[PDB]
RNA sequence: AGUAUGGGAGAGGAUGGUAGAAUUCCAGGUGUAGCGGUGAAAUGCGUAGAGAUCUGGAGGAAUACCGAUGGCGAAGGCAGCCAUCUGGCCUAAUACUGACGCUGAGGUACGAAAGCAUGGGGAGCAAACAGGAUUAGAUACCCUGGUAGUCCAUGCCGUAAACGAUGUCUACUAGCCGUUGGGGCCUUUGAGGCUUUAGUGGCGCAGCUAACGCGAUAAGUAGACCGCCUGGGGAGUACGGUCGCAAGACUAAAACUCAAAUGAAUUGACGGGGGCCCGCACAAGCGGUGGAGCAUGUGGUUUAAUUCGAUGCAACGCGAAGAAC
RNA sequence: GAUUGGAGUCUGCAACUCGACUCCAUGAAGUCGGAAUCGCUAGUAAUCGCGGAUCAGAAUGCCGCGGUGAAUACGUUCCCG
RNA sequence: GGCUAUGUAGCUCAGUUGGUUAGAGCACCGCACUCAUAAUGCGGGGGUCACAAGUUCAAGUCUCGUCAUAGCCACCA
C-alpha cells in the first residue's frame, strides 16, 4: 500500500544461513526472505545458489510495494553474500550503494572457547 | 567502504570494486580473528613465526 | 587424458552425396554393424521427403538439422559445435522410432518433415531443452 | 665503586577520572514464518510474534587500528586517553669522595595461573552438572544450556616446561648485515654518510663440543664466590620436624628389585604428514550386470555319503582340456 | 522358448538315480529391469557365424578364426591404485 | 442420567464431512556401499482404517445406532 522510491537491502551472511531484508529508508522493514524458507534444509542453507534465490523473492517481493533504487549493506562473513547482491541488481534494481558494515569489536567479549575436532 | 556507482557502471563491475574495497579493508580477517580465543602463549608464537618469516623474505629480496 | 591430447576421427563422405552430415547420421542411425540397413533407412527417408517435396535432400537435410540443432543442453551447461550436432541427431532419431509409420524410413521421413515445419517431437524436446534452460 | 649539576626514551609501579567499538538484557517502531546449530542431525528458541532491521535505556568486562626479531621491569610481568604520587635506566662535561668492592651458608622481600577466607559484583566465557548427538560401549572429543571461578577491596597460599632447560661479577679473543635510545664528526639547506656507546637480532674465522650446536648477548680463554650431581625404579614417597584456615608446601630416608635406564647422530620401515606425476582412474560416449527363464561355480542347509583343495582386490565357467560304470 | 505329456535315434556291457539329439503336443516368466555396479580409445566396442583341446558319448565354459562395423575424449577439480 | 472427545501395520502418528483414489516414522528380511563396519540409500513383506445399517455417481472420511476409554456435571424408592 505504502510507496516508497528509495531502500535498503540488508544482508546477514553467516557460515549457517542467508537472510535479506529490504527495508526503507530510516530502517522500517518491507520484506524478507531466508535461504531456509525456499527448502534448502539443513546444510543447504548456506550455499551460494540458496541466497540468490532468496535475494532474488525479497526483491520481487519488495517491487509490489515499488521501489526502483536501493542501497545495500553486508554484514557477516560466509558464502551468498556477492551472489545476493548480484541477484538483487539481477531483478531489475539500481544499486545505488554497496558497503560491509560487519561489527568490529575494538577488543570487548571474550569468545568462545576453541573447537578440537 | 561506501562504494558508491556511477552512471555508466555495470551492477557487476559495481560489485567487483566492492570486493577490492573489502578485500584492501581486511574486515573478513578480523571476524576470522574473533570468532574464536586465542590462548595469548599461541599469540606470541604466532607473532614469533611471522617475524622470523618477514625477516626470511627481507634476506631472500635483499638477495 | 592427462598429457597427450588426442585427434578426433575423421571419417568419410557418403558414397551418394559427399555429405559427411548424410554419413555421421547414417552412423548414429546405425547398430550393431548393420550398415545396410541405416543406409537403406535413410535413403529411403531421403527420397520420401525428395518425392513429396522437390528440393535437394542434403539441403533440407542441413536446414532441418540447424533448426533443431541446439545451442545449449538439457541444469545448464555450454555445448561446443560438435556437441551441437551430435545431440541435433541424437534427439532426432528418438522421435521418429516413438512415431506410428510402418517402416522405419517412413516414420523418419514424416519426422523430419514435421521437425521442418516446427510441429515436431524433437521440436519439442528442443523447447523442453531451452525453457529449461531459461531457469539459470 | 659512588655523589652534584644539564638533557633524553619508555605497555616500570600505585591512585582516581574519562572516551569509543562490541556482546548480553529491557522497552518501543516496521514486519512475518522460521531461527539456531552440525560431517549430517537433534536438544533449544518462535504465531501470548521469533530471527532481521531502526531508535532509546541498564550493566559488566576488555582496550581494534598504531603494533614492530619493538620498548620497560630483578624475576613474576606491564598496552585506549588524562591528571596526581613514585622507582630505575640512558647520555655530555666538569667538579667531588678516595677501594667505600665482588659473591654470599643461614635470613629476608617479591613471586603466573589455579585454590582458600570475609564482604561486594557478575556482561561474555566456562571446571562441576543437565540434556542432545557419535559409538560396540562414550563416562570424552561435537551441539544446546549452565554453577564455582574469571572482576573489585582486604589478607593467605609460595607452586609452574617460574626455560635461554645456560648462577652472579670481571678482563681478553677475526669479521659482515639489521634494529631501538643517546653522543660526536662530515657534507650542504635537509636529508644523507662515517664513527662511538648502552640494549636487542641474523650469519660466521679461530677455539670448544659425543654430536647437535655455541661462537664479544660463548657453551672460547682465565679469575672470585655460591648452588647442585654421582645407574634405573622404590621416591620429592614413608617417619620426624617447620609453616599453612585448608588444599598442601619445605627438609628428607631405608628395606626390596633390575642390568640396564639414558643423550646425539646413521640406515631402513611406517604415518588417518606434505609436494609432484601417470593409468579406461575419473570425465565424454557405446554396450552390459543387479530385474526374468535357463547353464555353471560357491556359501548354507540336507544326507549314509553329498570326496578334497581354492576365500577381498589377487576364491567363486577356479585344480577339472570335459563325474552314467 | 522355460516347463510338461507322448513317440523315437545314437554312443556305450549298461542312459532309473544321471547323456546328447529328433518329431508331435504344451506354450511359463518376460513388454528393457531400484539402490548400485562392469568392459571398452579402432578394424576396437557391438553384432554374426566357423574350428579345436579334453573326449566312446556328453560345452551357453576355455583357446582360436574370420564377416559387418561405430560413438566419444573439453580436461585433471573429484573417486581408485 | 446429561454434555463432550477418541480408538489408524509387528510398534507408533497422520489421512477427517464427499469423488480419500488408508499414508508417514520406527520394527524386521533381503540387496547395495566397506579391506571389515555402520549411518545412510533401495526393495519386499507387515493393517484393511472401532463395528451394524441408512443416503449417493462420491462415506476410513457423513447420519443413525451398539462397543471400549477418557473429562466435567447430576443422582432423597
Ligand atoms: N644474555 C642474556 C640474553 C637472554 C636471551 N634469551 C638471549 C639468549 O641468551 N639466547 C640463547 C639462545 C638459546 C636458545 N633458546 C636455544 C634454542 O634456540 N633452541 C633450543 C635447542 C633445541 C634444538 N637443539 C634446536 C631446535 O630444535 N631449534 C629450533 C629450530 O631451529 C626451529 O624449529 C623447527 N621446528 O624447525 C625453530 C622454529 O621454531 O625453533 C628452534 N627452537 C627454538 N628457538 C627458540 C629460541 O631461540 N629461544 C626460545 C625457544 O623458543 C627456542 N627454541
Ligand atoms: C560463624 N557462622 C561461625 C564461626 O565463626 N565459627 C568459628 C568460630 O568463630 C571460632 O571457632 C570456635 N571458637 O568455635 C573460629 C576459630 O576459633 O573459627 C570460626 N570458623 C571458621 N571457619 C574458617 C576456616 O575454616 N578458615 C578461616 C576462618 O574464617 C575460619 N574460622
Amino acid at each position: 500500500t505504502r510507496t516508497v522510491s528509495e531502500g535498503v537491502a540488508h544482508i546477514h551472511a553467516s557460515f549457517n544461513n542467508t537472510i535479506v531484508t529490504i527495508t526503507d529508508r530510516q530502517g522500517n522493514a518491507l520484506a524478507w526472505a531466508t535461504s531456509g524458507g525456499q527448502g534448502f534444509r539443513g546444510s543447504r542453507k548456506s550455499t551460494p545458489f540458496a541466497a540468490q534465490v532468496a535475494a532474488e523473492v525479497a526483491g520481487k517481493a519488495a517491487l509490489d510495494y515499488g521501489l526502483k533504487n536501493l542501497d545495500v549493506l553486508v554484514k557477516g562473513p560466509g558464502p551468498g553474500r556477492e551472489s545476493a547482491v548480484r541477484a538483487l541488481g539481477a531483478v531489475g534494481y539500481k544499486i545505488n550503494s554497496i558497503t560491509d558494515v560487519t561489527p568490529i569489536p575494538h577488543n570487548g567479549c571474550r569468545p568462545p572457547k576453541k573447537r578440537r575436532v | 567502504p561506501q562504494v558508491k556507482l556511477k552512471e555508466g557502471e555495470p551492477v557487476d563491475v559495481a560489485i567487483r570494486r566492492f570486493k577490492r574495497s573489502c578485500e584492501k579493508a581486511g574486515v573478513l580477517a578480523d571476524v576470522r580473528k574473533r570468532e574464536f580465543y586465542e590462548k595469548p602463549t599461541q599469540e606470541r608464537k604466532r607473532k614469533k613465526a611471522a617475524a622470523v618469516k618477514r625477516y626470511q623474505k627481507k634476506l631472500a629480496r635483499e638477495s | 587424458p592427462r598429457r597427450r591430447v588426442v585427434a578426433a576421427r575423421e571419417i568419410l563422405p557418403d558414397p551418394k552425396f559427399s555429405s559427411q552430415t548424410i554419413a555421421k547420421f547414417m552412423n548414429h542411425v546405425m547398430q550393431d554393424g548393420k550398415k545396410s540397413i541405416a543406409e537403406s533407412i535413410v535413403y529411403g527417408a531421403l527420397e520420401r521427403v525428395q518425392e513429396k517435396n522437390k528440393v535437394d535432400p542434403v539441403e533440407f537435410f542441413e536446414t532441418t538439422l540447424e533448426k533443431v540443432r541446439p545451442m545449449v543442453e538439457v541444469v545448464p551447461m555450454e555445448v561446443r559445435p560438435s556437441r551441437r550436432t551430435a545431440l541435433a541427431m541424437r534427439w532426432l532419431v528418438d522421435a521418429a522410432a516413438k512415431r506410428s509409420e510402418k517402416t522405419m524410413a517412413l516414420r523418419l521421413a514424416g519426422e523430419l518433415l514435421d521437425a521442418a515445419e516446427g510441429k515436431g517431437a524433437a521440436i519439442k524436446k528442443r523447447e523442453d531443452v531451452h525453457r529449461m534452460a531459461e531457469a539459470n
